[PDB]
RNA sequence: CCCAUAGUAGGCCUAAAAGCAGCCACCAAUUAAGAAAGCGUUCAAGCUCAACACCCACUACCUAAAAAAUCCCAAACAUAUA
């Protein structure tokens, strides 16, 4: 949006490297792939993926690192 | 007038003072976020005959309320 | 008359068009110098809504109607027929005429209430409560507005009115 | 014939219309081809294509019809009018 | 809708429609042309 | 109190309705149908294609880059001149929306070979030096030798 | 194909100098010192003068008594002027000014003490009497049209007819009145006085032949 | 005078009787026919 | 500022010189058998061309227009 | 589709019109106005001449450069720069046959003429009729007539020129 | 019931008004379409209508109704002969 894109201007402007975490995902509105594309295309940043979800809304249980192919189980 | 870049345009306003007391939000709401403005003196021009009668009314109830209006509205 | 037939075989739908037989007109028409199918046959003015007959040869099957380039009727004596058959469905008269539905004839709400002479529908008339004073009462139309050239026997006015 | 091109055309295949010059019951047929070729229902999308066949000794107007599910639709224009093979042809393109 | 005795077409989507006794001007394109025979 | 006849008119036979005089319109079109058919020699009646203007005259272009021209007209002034005069033969073909080709001299090798680029563009047929042939006999006529070695093959 | 008749030459008629209508002002240049009364006798009857065209081709005729003030020629002056075509239409009054002197009393009076005080001034219509006249180079929907939306506004019935109209209006109308079947006509019976029904009609109906009724004209009655 | 009935080639059945007459009045001969036509032939052409 | 202002100085005898101009005999002389100030009415055409019709009908779209300004 | 847009050669900078109907197509503008220019390069006038543009579902676009337009032409061959707001009662020049004839038989190979059996008459009368409509006037082939006729025409347009300023500064002023 | 390309951003203060801000003339090409007949437009896009192509029902008797306080009021029948 907004915000993102003036912040994303002054950090590209200074040069500051970093990488993307997505938070809540225990609602009816869970679409990763959707704002990946938004950053490739809206943004000029570079397309990435680093952990894969197993359930979303009402199942979201654990993640994948797919650097290891060893997932995360959370108790 | 009205300029423009790659991505969006720039629009060359002429508006008076007086009609810029919550041009701000309207500007914004009515632009999602990505749109700003920037505002500087220019020159005088005459008033129109509505702000006419308004300041009128003002400068008449700031010295004396009391010739015809609230003369009335209380007796 | 004309039909459409599909069939399903082997998953290709075979819509053909098969073009049956239909009866036509006598060979004797009593004027022949007429221009409309009621007035060839001395019917004008001479036929009333209990007719079945005259009624069944102008509509469809299914409730519907046929226009004026295929039945050869005028202006006036088409809407006469077309305000006739309305008050035949209404009455319990064709009961061959019914349109075609899939299973909504199972809840029989309000029973069978006998009527005739209907004018309009009758789940649409509001109920007249107050009915107006004496000389500017409000009566109950009966009847037809295009029905009062017919020919009379009783020496007055068919009151649609009362 | 505004109706096929507000509905959709992408899901067919390809279609083709067969028929005879000579003969006084191929404006039907003729008509369809020229209502399924017009701007709107031939622009709504690019994936489909038509064939006009034309014939001499055919003595048939015989216009088949196909989809994407493998399924086949042939209607004869023999005695049917325009409306009638145009709103089958719309039912049967909405209901698969 | 709105009280209406002389019911007309304020653009072109508009039809016309004979319901519950009285004539209704309904539109698709432009909701606000809706009239109701008083 | 209105007069009431004993006869309405709506049943009597009504009288028929004075034939309208022919306009200058119809007469300069069939004068000039006349003219195209007398001089020219190759016609081609096909089935309008109601498209874009822009393909409409991206394919004229594309015709009369060949040295041929174009010219329609309606069936209402076209019926008469075809069912009084020798193409008797051709009334079932104009029956609805359709084009005719206005060619001089045979080429219907590159008219053929440049519209069968589209597979929307049929056409009911035409006659050849007073010979009525169909698209197939198009198609196949086009496949003869020159003119020449016909000539002097006797 | 359609035939394609030619459009109607407009060459003979010249638009004069002042193409849109005059200033009506309230009471005129010298007010009237003596109070006349209300004579009720000049909308009552057919009109006498004012009847037939002049200049235009177009013009509102008239089916009912009434009086016109100010305000009504001041609306229908403004109306006029915005909905007409300067360079192609031009309309000329064919009513005079307000002249008619109304006296008005006090608000809560007792009856008594004279007649009140002149305030406005109106003007007597008949019916039939052409109100305002317009004509031009233009042909007959458009200026039907905006001399019945003026037409609708009056307070006595008015519609937008022409030269043509009337001719034809006027021939319906003697056709209709010389084919009746029943043989009892209202002038035969008003004339020649039949069941001694002058005692309850008037001496005014020998002339309106049952045609008008203090300022309404019935045009349904023969 | 109208035209013809408009057959089609790909059902060989009818032909025009005036090829059919020419060839027949043609083709009964020995050579000096056959010489004098080929010289009437290249008379011309 | 820009705006399309290419005016050639010309005077009595640069529009004829700049160009490579052709004079009056290898120009062909059907050439200026048309209009030049008024335009052509309906009584100075024969009713058997096409430029009366054109005409005419252009007279009939004008009258259509001017005849339906108030209704829907 | 089709999207009917005329910029000049020389000068297509990103923004005007041609902006935010080109953003909400879905195709680029920089590319466009770049591959414009690289194409109009090699007219030495800068000459504005309209441009037909066409865009694939796939997002492509495509030019097709054709011949300009006709007004501009009409000036340059009259010599005056602006048009006049009045006809017959204030004719901005005149212009021979033969330019007219030179600028139809130029224009005559465009993508809309070239497509059509039309012949000269066509359109010269189209010309004739355009230079009608302009403000200009037509006349046989006039040389020395021509020549008199720009003599004196130089003259009354200065004069008209200066009395149209007047009366606009007046119209301003009376403000 | 269908149907719409082009000489152009026709001429001008306002930056421009490109068919709806004002002036006299409101041109002109193939069959046939108005330098604009009705909505949405700072300057452009979106929709119809008149005009071909195409069939061709009536393509329209013009407009003329209303709700106060104890509770609305006799009932009924368009069809055995003035
Ligand atoms: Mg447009
Ligand atoms: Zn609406
Ligand atoms: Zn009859």
């Amino acid at each position: 949006q907004c915000q993102t894109m003036t912040v994303n201007r002054q950090m590209k402007r200074y040069n500051v490297p970093f990488l993307t975490f997505i938070n809540k995902l225990d609602r009816m509105g869970s679409n990763p792939a959707r704002a990946l594309q938004q950053m490739r295309s809206k943004l000029n940043h570079n397309a990435a993926f680093m952990q894969i979800p197993m359930g979303l809304e009402g199942n979201f249980k654990g993640i994948v690192d797919l650097i290891e192919e060893r997932a995360i189980y959370f108790d | 007038g009205q300029d423009g870049v790659e991505d969006y345009f720039t629009l060359y306003a002429d508006v008076p003072l007086n009609d810029m007391f919550g041009y701000s939000t309207e500007l914004r709401s009515c632009t999602e976020g990505k749109g700003e403005y920037t505002m500087e003196y220019s020159r005088y021009q005459p008033c129109l005959p509505s702000t006419q009668e308004d300041v009128i009314n003002k400068y008449l109830e700031a010295t004396g309320q009391l010739p015809v209006k609230k003369g009335k509205a209380k007796n | 008359f004309r039909e459409v037939v599909e069939t399903q075989e082997g998953k290709t739908t075979i819509i053909e068009g098969r073009i049956t037989a239909t009866p036509k007109e006598s060979p004797n028409p009593p004027n022949p110098s007429g221009q409309c199918p009621i007035c060839r046959w001395n019917l004008k003015h001479k036929y009333n809504y209990d007719d079945v007959l005259l009624l069944s040869q102008f509509i469809r099957p299914h409730g519907g109607m046929l226009p004026r380039k295929i039945t050869g009727l005028c202006q006036e004596e088409h809407r006469k027929i077309e305000e006739c058959v309305k008050m035949a469905h209404r009455a319990g008269l064709l009961p061959n005429h019914r349109p075609r539905l899939p299973e909504g004839v199972v809840p029989k709400s309000k029973p069978q209430l006998n009527r005739y002479l209907t004018r309009w529908a009758p789940g649409s008339v509001k109920p007249i409560y107050k009915k107006g004073p004496r000389w500017n009462r409000v009566r109950m139309p009966v009847g037809s507005p295009l029905l009062r050239d017919n020919v009379c026997y009783s020496r007055t006015p068919w009151k649609l009115y009362h | 014939a505004a109706a096929l091109a507000r509905l959709g055309l992408r899901p067919v295949k390809q279609v083709r219309v067969q028929f005879c010059p000579f003969e006084k019951n191929v404006e039907s047929t003729r008509t369809f081809l020229q209502t399924v070729s017009s701007e709107k229902v031939r622009s709504t999308n690019l994936n489909c294509s038509v064939i006009a066949d034309v014939r001499h000794d055919g003595s048939e107007p015989c216009v088949d019809v196909l989809f994407g599910d493998g399924h086949r639709l042939i209607m004869r224009g023999a005695h049917l009018t325009a409306l009638e093979m145009l709103t089958a042809f719309a039912s049967h393109i909405r209901a698969r | 809708f709105k009280n209406k005795t002389v019911l007309k077409k304020r653009c072109k989507d508009c039809y016309l429609v004979k319901r519950r006794g009285r004539w209704y001007v309904y539109c698709k394109t432009h909701p606000r042309h809706k009239q109701r025979q008083m | 109190i209105p007069p009431k006849p004993a006869i309405h008119p709506s049943c009597l036979p009504s009288p028929p309705s004075p034939p309208q005089e022919e306009i200058g319109l119809i007469r300069l079109l069939r004068r000039e149908i006349a003219a195209v058919f007398q001089d020219n020699r190759m016609i081609a009646v096909c089935q309008n294609v109601a498209l874009s203007a822009e393909d409409k005259l991206l394919m004229r272009h594309q015709l009369r880059k060949h040295k041929i021209l174009m010219k329609v007209f309606p069936n209402q002034v076209l019926k008469p001149f075809l069912e009084d005069s020798k193409y008797q033969n051709l009334l079932p073909l104009f029956v609805g929306h359709n084009m005719l080709l206005v060619s001089e001299e045979p080429k219907v090798k590159e008219m053929v070979r440049i519209l069968r680029t589209v597979p929307f563009l049929p056409l009911l047929g035409g006659c050849i030096d007073d010979t009525i042939l169909s698209r197939q006999g198009f198609i196949n006529y086009s496949k003869l030798p020159s003119l020449p070695l016909v000539q002097g093959e006797l | 194909v359609k035939t394609l008749l030619p459009v109607p030459s407009f060459e003979d008629v010249s638009i004069p100098e002042k193409p849109k209508l005059r200033f009506i002002e309230r009471a005129p240049l010298v007010p009237k010192v003596r109070r006349e009364p209300k004579n009720l006798s000049d909308i009552r009857g057919p009109s006498t003068e004012a009847t037939e065209f002049t200049e235009g081709n177009f013009a509102i005729l008239a089916l009912g008594g009434g009086y016109l003030h100010w305000g009504h020629f001041e609306m229908m002056r403004l109306t006029i002027n915005r909905s007409m075509d300067p360079k192609n239409m031009f309309a000329i009054w064919r009513v005079p000014a307000p002249f008619k002197p109304i006296t008005r009393k006090s608000v809560g009076h007792r009856m008594g003490g004279g007649k009140g005080a002149i305030d406005h001034y109106v003007t007597p219509v008949k019916a039939g009497r052409l109100v305002v006249e317009m004509g031009g180079r233009c042909e007959f929907e458009e200026v039907q049209g905006f001399l019945d939306q003026v037409a609708h506004k009056l307070p006595f019935a008015a519609k937008a007819v022409s030269r043509g109209t009337l001719e034809k209006m006027r021939k319906d109308q003697e056709e209709r009145e010389r084919n009746n079947q029943n043989p009892w006509t209202f002038e035969r019976i008003a004339t020649a006085n039949m069941l001694g029904i002058r005692k309850v009609l008037s001496p005014y109906d020998l002339t309106h032949k049952g045609k008008y009724w203090g300022k309404f004209y019935m045009p349904k009655r023969v | 005078e109208a035209l013809a009935g408009a057959p089609l080639d790909n059902a060989p059945k009818e032909y025009p009787p005036k090829i059919q007459q020419l060839v027949q009045d043609i083709a009964s001969l020995t050579l000096l026919e056959i010489s004098d036509l080929n010289e009437l032939l290249k008379k011309t052409l | 500022v820009q705006l399309t202002t290419y005016a050639m100085g010309v005077n009595i005898y640069k529009e004829g010189q700049d160009v490579p101009l052709k004079p009056d005999a290898e120009y062909p002389e059907w050439l200026f058998e048309m209009n030049l100030g008024p335009p052509k009415t309906l009584e100075e055409l024969d009713p058997e061309s096409r430029e009366y019709w054109r005409r005419l009908r252009k007279q009939n779209i004008w009258r259509h227009n001017r005849l339906s300004k108030n209704k829907r | 589709g089709v999207i009917r847009a005329i910029v000049r050669a020389g000068l297509a900078m990103p923004g005007p019109p041609l902006g935010p109907v080109l953003g909400q197509r879905g195709v680029s503008i920089n590319q466009f106005c770049k591959e414009f220019n690289e194409r109009t390069k090699d007219i030495k006038e800068g000459i504005p001449l309209p441009t037909k543009i066409l865009v694939k579902p796939d997002r492509t676009f495509e030019i097709k450069i054709g011949q300009p337009t006709v007004s501009y032409f009409l000036k340059a061959a009259a010599g005056i720069e602006k048009g006049a707001r009045q006809t017959g009662k204030e004719v901005a020049g005149l212009v021979t046959l033969k330019h007219v004839y030179e600028i139809a038989r130029i224009k005559a190979q465009d993508e809309a003429f070239a497509l059509q059996d039309v012949p000269l008459s066509s359109v010269v009368r189209s010309i004739i009729g355009s230079a009608r409509s302009l403000g200009i006037r037509v006349v046989k082939d006039l040389s020395s007539e021509e020549l008199a006729a720009f003599q004196k025409e130089r003259a009354i347009f200065l004069a008209a020129q200066k009395e149209a300023d007047l009366a606009a500064q007046e119209e301003a002023a009376k403000k």
